[PDB]
């Protein structure tokens, strides 16, 4: 269609899976309370100085988070944000700041359960925010205490219980700091993944999300596409809990859009093996061809699921390559013994039969590629079942030109992609340029 | 405290375009939630038709995907169910409902507009 | 779609006895919601996320289940329970309802 | 000041947060012993062959570490290092080798506690190195055994205890290998982070560091800036413990130095949206402008904290861009729907009002940007409170030119940054060059 | 030898460690069963609805894996693969598909133990596949239940046991999803590392591999070089177990091949400090010089161990640099205070004595480097023991030219490697080119 | 800075009795050190890292605390304990001392 | 086994520069530790002034940051406290002390130089 | 290489008694295999991966060990056990065997 | 069910090249396993010589590394032990064996070819 697939296959770019394009949007929110400190009432006789030291260390961790959150809460009034008081912010910080303000309308109800949050003695409990709303409290290490320390009070010495508690708390903080430590300069954000907030509950995000009652057909893709996120909207440094707003978006199918994967196959040119350097994921919207940074997206067999639009510009030469101008397609020399030397597409086999041994199962005859050919197309109009190494493939028919193997193409320029090679090429061209100029 | 109130013609002819309006009081149609349409057939079988979200995005029931459009009018705090063309089978009581994260269910329902085709 | 079925279509119970209303899914869902429709009124959420009671719902109701099999239990059935109870899933699109089961109240 | 902030803001580079620059230095050291093997005396009847297999596997892991350490200890004499015997080393390996030699002066005292280390039966114990010095022994899995296996000896069968111990030990090694396995070709190093050594104690670095008595105002920043490091200075393959020297440096404020963040904002040019390609973190020292690899540093709201100097060269053209020559500033075409289209700085709003809807809250009037304008500056001399989408911002006053919006600038050349696009651009320029030459 | 080491050392590229090159090959395979669901018979009275919800969630995770596996199993017949039915595949997917087919010959025997797999109540058990073969079943969370929940049934309330089980299962799934979730679009693969499959057994790969009876001299290098891999060949969604084929290859020493490390040392040129930009790992095979992507390989002091051939092309100019044409070697300006300013090789010290203080220990005399010199070579024909800062090095003798320090070289062009600088350099050269053309 | 206060400034105890010397911080610290200054001599480290005894320190001394509240406990007070005891923090810069408390020994 | 011994003028005039020397025996001033200055006022209130580290880096008390310089002379194994100008309030006993990782406290103190201004 | 030694070279046992055959390694291995060679026949795998019995091996045999010390235990020794038992490692290259120990059966 | 059967000359002269053939029935020499050679000296001391894998790769005992080549002939399902030159000490019974993952040991052994030099 839009990509000139026949000429592209001739330079090792075999049409791969066509995937549809999705972006997360329109999220609904829920608030959950994470208690950052366990209830040690049932082990209290043997806690010693542990909880006192724990609370001090934890306050140091949570305090700068609370501060950054308050900065926005003290600047937004009713919903107008004090741009002067904020001074410097990105659009993302401002938007998150608005979401923060709105969230406080509910955080204020949750906070009236302060004493009911303090008293929770189970890993997960149900409190009433309002008669019509529930808020759950997830408590760090509460299960550890309830099943590992409480039953052991009269089995191990009292001092050993103290040490066991101290270590459980210290390990919790060591893991907690990666996310809730100094790295979190922007707690006023709605882009922070839920798997990163669940660290406050031991990394157990499945319990967190199940507790909230969320389960959808697209749920696992939303998780691994980093679309389910949360925002810390409130921090309590006396009771040691945080209120987290969790965003549950839906995936919007982008209309007239898809991501086309190309399967890179080495090919022959001038008695050497080459691989083409083009995007192996081309994003097409309407009739526009652009690049996509799929390294930030979840790729399934059916779709590319992104948490934002990751479309990027493409040069004119690459677009011209993709639409048929193979003289514009860069190639890198293959020096490695481990590259794709063939690919299957549409039931048709595209292979470099100079670098692999292509034998026909039906006749026992070799499939011979001439020096002038890049790849051979092997389909069942020539060989119904083909052997490549120890792999036997039953082939279909090619729906493109019957003369595919009889027509040569222009092949583009050699390039080198090593980061060092890029610097070398720039300075070399620059010296040639100075001679010319 | 949302009162969803739907209204529209109680009678349309075959091949006419149907337009039902759901007026919402007590909450802004643009600030939150998903705004759904559901219809109940004479046999009391319930069918979900689709919704428009707070930002304007749509999600429809595939069986009628090519005949349905759910839109909004923010200035009146209303949302609308439009069917490009109706068929005799489309005789049903049409309800609007609010879907949200509190229950992950449609909780507030309107009274229902009984439509004859 | 995911087809929800609720057989038998009509059930009956005496005043004061428990009755279990059931639902089966053609494909697994994680949660099931239940709606109660009384004559002359729109369906009203009864049970949400399988086991939770909605805003104005009597303690008589409860529920459980997983995967492809769910149930709505009505303990101490009373006259106000004479309604069409619907099984609803929102797990996959389109969101769907079962045909609904009518609970009749036995009287001498 | 040094950066021409007014012209830079006109191409989407809105002055962001000015941070001060810090580098870790002058570290004080302490030695701690990590026992790599638990004390199973209180479960010994049910250990079976587990500890024997554990010790063999563990020796295989620790042995090459001990060997590399001995290489330097056998070459340094008194402090002169045998350059001939070492043969090949980097300055870093040589410096670490000196630190290793010095460390042995204390490791030799710790080693006289060998039998007191072997006997430890608690996760953390205090031993006397000298009358005036304490050394702590941290024991892997000791808490696990003391609270999970010992209390269960008569509750579960003896064989189940054996299996539980075997699994605890195996999980420990599986996690341990990432750091203490073959990846550690250079144990003679003082750059290895403490969070990586704490793996020998289950990853519990908070307990390790608390045991050593360290707690400072800058402690959490030192941890996440990877400034607190340790060196393995001694390995005992018979008692299965290592002596780790932990470095505790202080943060030196670099004088006359700061890192200036720029907030990238898309802008209009020739009926299309562009983002500028400049460093978004510019390191300034004295009057010199250079690049900084902040990807290796901890960025807080107040400072950029690095574990070394990460300043890098900048081209003349980029420096000229940053000092006002906007014709030298590269731009990349925006094809994405998710880019910053505005930023707030100094209470002043910088926005691309062609791509966003800018409406004045005070008057209800639209804010119109002409085709000739890149960005509009919106401040309270035009609109006191402004609406961008659903965000309402109360604005301050711009302290630069009152005619900001009335004066156009030169806009630099288009570029493409995709890794494929770079190779394409190089070969395309090369063919043009050959025609010219 | 092949690299002109004497001229290279003069531009800061001091010969480092010569390592031999290895690639994993010829793997032998074993099948192991991982039970994805624990046996709760001994806690069954207090499991509530937990296992029912667990199984549903787990089926959702495993179902798409089973589906992708069946796609190939239904297309391969006897070993011919239905290329038409497959439609689109890479050579790697096809090869893995063949391995999958072969694996089923054994999976079919394992599956006859279905009821014996269901009944397993220990973390590791031994079942008979055939009279001559054993298959082990590894059960997730079985130890947790056997030692933490079973002994506590009458110590904690029944409801607390339910919650403890629910959390253990939920944490398991939260960790499991990273690998067995939507990211695994290609379960038909034999390149997936064993450390990634062991996640199905809590990440405990040491137990998995020990159970299989594998232990070799090269075992730890195979693990950290990502050479030990597995393939999911069968998924059972009723009993909740997977059959994993584990590949155990051997390391083949590549003949006439080695990887030469260069130790980058800053040097003086035109009153400034420079670092050379060349590959610091050069792969040499026969007489060919190429680049190696060692970032994907395990580097030990003796060898570079790769799970495939990672050789890549090198430009003519870089190769010319490496063979003696130092006018072709790119240099980047040093603006940082933390760069190698010296290196030791062959017992000979190569140092930039303009940027460091080089003092002779034997005489107390300073070692002076002139402006015309890049580096000084310090060996014992000039100074037997040398002091660089606080480091004292006893030196050997240089085996190259005695006039090393007396002979100057050509120095190549300056480059900038910052990603922004690359884009800037391209557009700047392009404008000069347009003036010329 | 972090201000350390130690009230009362002067305390007294009888021979053989326990006395607790206290310190409060304006901001939390993780550890507190204590120094003993006898007349005519420089302050000498008594307790370090909150609870540990320094090199030549008698077993009579001990300590504890966290956050903003710390204490130095002297058991079995004797004549040699007639000194100014200082509360010291090194957590944040500048490093600071409290005003110090003098312990008097009661005599007939 | 470090003996820190401080010395200097016991009397300086206002507006003169003060220089106190701390001679250290038993350990090299350049190999380890932080070398501190502390002063005790007539009211016995202790004030930390600052330190010079083993590498020569400084850290001072902000209240006197612009009047203080702490330097070293490695050849004599000494470190020095210099005050650019003294004020009557600077009358105090000046102590030098060693800070290190053993205690994270200043353990070895000198006897103190009593300075009058 | 890794040298495997098995001393004494010749052992004897009575019918019905247990005998332990031993092996020591010059360097640690994780597993040891044992082979049985009867006169006129090739060595046949007896014990694998230290403790497991090979295909046709009688329950009389067992084994254990770790690191550098391993053993092959023959319980209830019978006439068929009159063979050369070899200690084999495959941990490092070259793969090696010990010299082998001959078990003699005592007879009146 | 693999029967490994080795054959070759029972007598060769010193300085001749020795070639032993191991014929394998019951399994393909190319589909799996490692195919080993072991020899037993007159003193009954066993020595592992090397193997050829399923793909053709070799691994030999270092002591005879430069005299040994282990090859395959897939069409006959055979593998061969070749010694470039023999010495009187090479008198031994030569066995071929299969090594695999089931035991990580050589399980199936041939009967052995007794070679005199
Ligand atoms: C070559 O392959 C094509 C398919 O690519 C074969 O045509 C199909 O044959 C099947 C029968 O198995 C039919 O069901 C399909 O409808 C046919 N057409 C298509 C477009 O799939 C063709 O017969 C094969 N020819 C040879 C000689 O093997
Ligand atoms: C426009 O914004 C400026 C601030 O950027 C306003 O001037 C400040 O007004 C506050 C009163 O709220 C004073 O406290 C400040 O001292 C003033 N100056 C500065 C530099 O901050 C100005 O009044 C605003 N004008 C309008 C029309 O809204």
């Amino acid at each position: 269609g839009i990509l000139h697939y026949e000429k592209l296959s001739k330079i090792g770019l075999v049409k791969g899976i066509t995937r549809k394009y999705k972006i997360k949007s329109n999220p609904l929110t829920k608030d959950i309370v994470i208690k950052m400190i366990p209830n040690v009432s049932n082990v209290s006789k043997c806690t010693g100085t542990v909880m006192e030291n724990y609370k001090s260390r934890l306050t140091g961790i949570l305090s700068p988070i609370k501060g950054a959150i308050e900065l926005y809460n003290n600047n937004t009034h009713d919903v107008v944000m004090a741009g002067i008081a904020i001074g410097i912010a990105t659009a993302a910080q401002i938007t998150a700041g608005v979401a923060l303000y709105e969230a406080m309308k509910n955080a204020d109800n949750i906070n009236k359960l302060k004493s009911s949050i303090e008293s929770t003695n189970e890993a997960v409990v149900k409190l009433q925010e309002t008669a019509e709303k529930t808020v759950y409290v997830l408590t760090a290490l509460q299960d550890y205490i309830n099943t590992n320390l409480v039953p052991t009070i009269d089995q191990i010495s009292c001092k050993q219980t103290e040490l066991a508690l101290d270590l459980a708390l210290s390990k919790y903080l060591s893991d907690l700091l990666f996310v809730f430590g100094p790295n979190l300069q922007d707690p006023v954000s709605n882009s922070m993944t839920i798997q990163a907030i669940s660290q406050a509950f031991g990394g157990n995000y499945e319990t967190l999300l199940r507790t909230l009652g969320y389960a959808t057909e697209d749920f696992d893709d939303l998780l691994e596409s980093d679309s389910i996120a949360g925002q810390i909207v409130y921090v309590d440094l006396s009771s040691y809990y945080i209120i987290v707003r969790v965003y549950f978006p839906i995936l919007t199918e982008i209309q007239q859009a898809y991501v086309q994967e190309l399967l890179p196959v080495s090919f022959n040119n001038d008695n050497s093996e080459w691989i083409s350097i083009v995007p192996n994921f081309v994003l097409i919207r309407n009739t526009l061809i652009s690049n996509i940074e799929v390294k930030y997206c979840l790729i399934t067999k059916k779709s590319v699921i992104c948490n934002q639009d990751y479309a990027t510009p493409m040069t004119a030469s690459v677009r011209e390559c993709l639409t048929g101008s193979t003289d514009k397609c860069p190639r890198e020399l293959v020096v490695s013994s481990h590259v794709p030397r063939f690919a299957l597409s549409g039931g048709v086999l595209f292979a470099n039969c100079i670098s692999v041994t292509c034998q026909c199962q039906t006749t026992g005859r070799a499939i011979s590629q001439s020096g002038e050919q890049t790849l051979l197309m092997i389909d069942n109009t020539t060989c119904t079942t083909v052997v490549l190494g120890n792999i036997i493939i039953s082939l279909g028919k090619y729906l493109g030109s019957i003369n595919y193997n009889s027509e040569s193409i222009a092949v583009g320029p050699p390039v080198y992609t090593d980061k060092v090679d890029i610097s070398s090429q720039i300075s070399s061209m620059n010296q040639s340029l100075q001679q010319s100029k | 405290d949302v009162q969803l109130q739907e209204s529209g013609p109680g009678l349309v002819k075959p091949s006419q375009s149907l337009s039902l309006t759901c007026s919402v009081t007590g909450y802004s149609i643009t600030s939150d939630y998903y705004w759904n349409w559901i219809r109940q057939f004479p046999g009391n079988k319930l069918e979900w038709m689709g919704y428009v979200t707070y930002d304007g995005s749509n999600n429809y029931n595939p069986s009628l995907k090519n005949r349905i459009s759910i839109t909004r009018d923010s200035s009146k705090n209303q949302f609308f169910l439009k069917l490009n063309s109706v068929i005799s089978e489309d005789t049903a009581t049409y309800y609007c409902a609010r879907f949200g994260s509190s229950y992950w269910a449609m909780d507030y329902w309107g009274q229902g507009t009984s439509l004859t085709v | 779609q995911i087809v929800l079925t609720q057989s038998p279509a009509i059930m009956s119970a005496s005043l004061g006895e428990a009755i279990t209303l059931t639902c089966s899914a053609s494909s697994s869902v994680s949660y099931m919601h239940w709606y109660q429709q009384k004559s002359g009124t729109s369906p009203k959420l009864l049970i949400y996320s399988t086991s939770n009671l909605a805003s104005g719902v009597p303690s008589r109701f409860s529920g459980s289940g997983s995967g492809t099999f769910y149930s709505l239990t009505i303990s101490s059935v009373e006259a106000e329970d004479a309604a069409d109870y619907y099984c609803h899933q929102w797990y996959s699109y389109p969101w769907t309802f079962g045909g609904g089961t009518k609970l009749e109240i036995k009287r001498a």
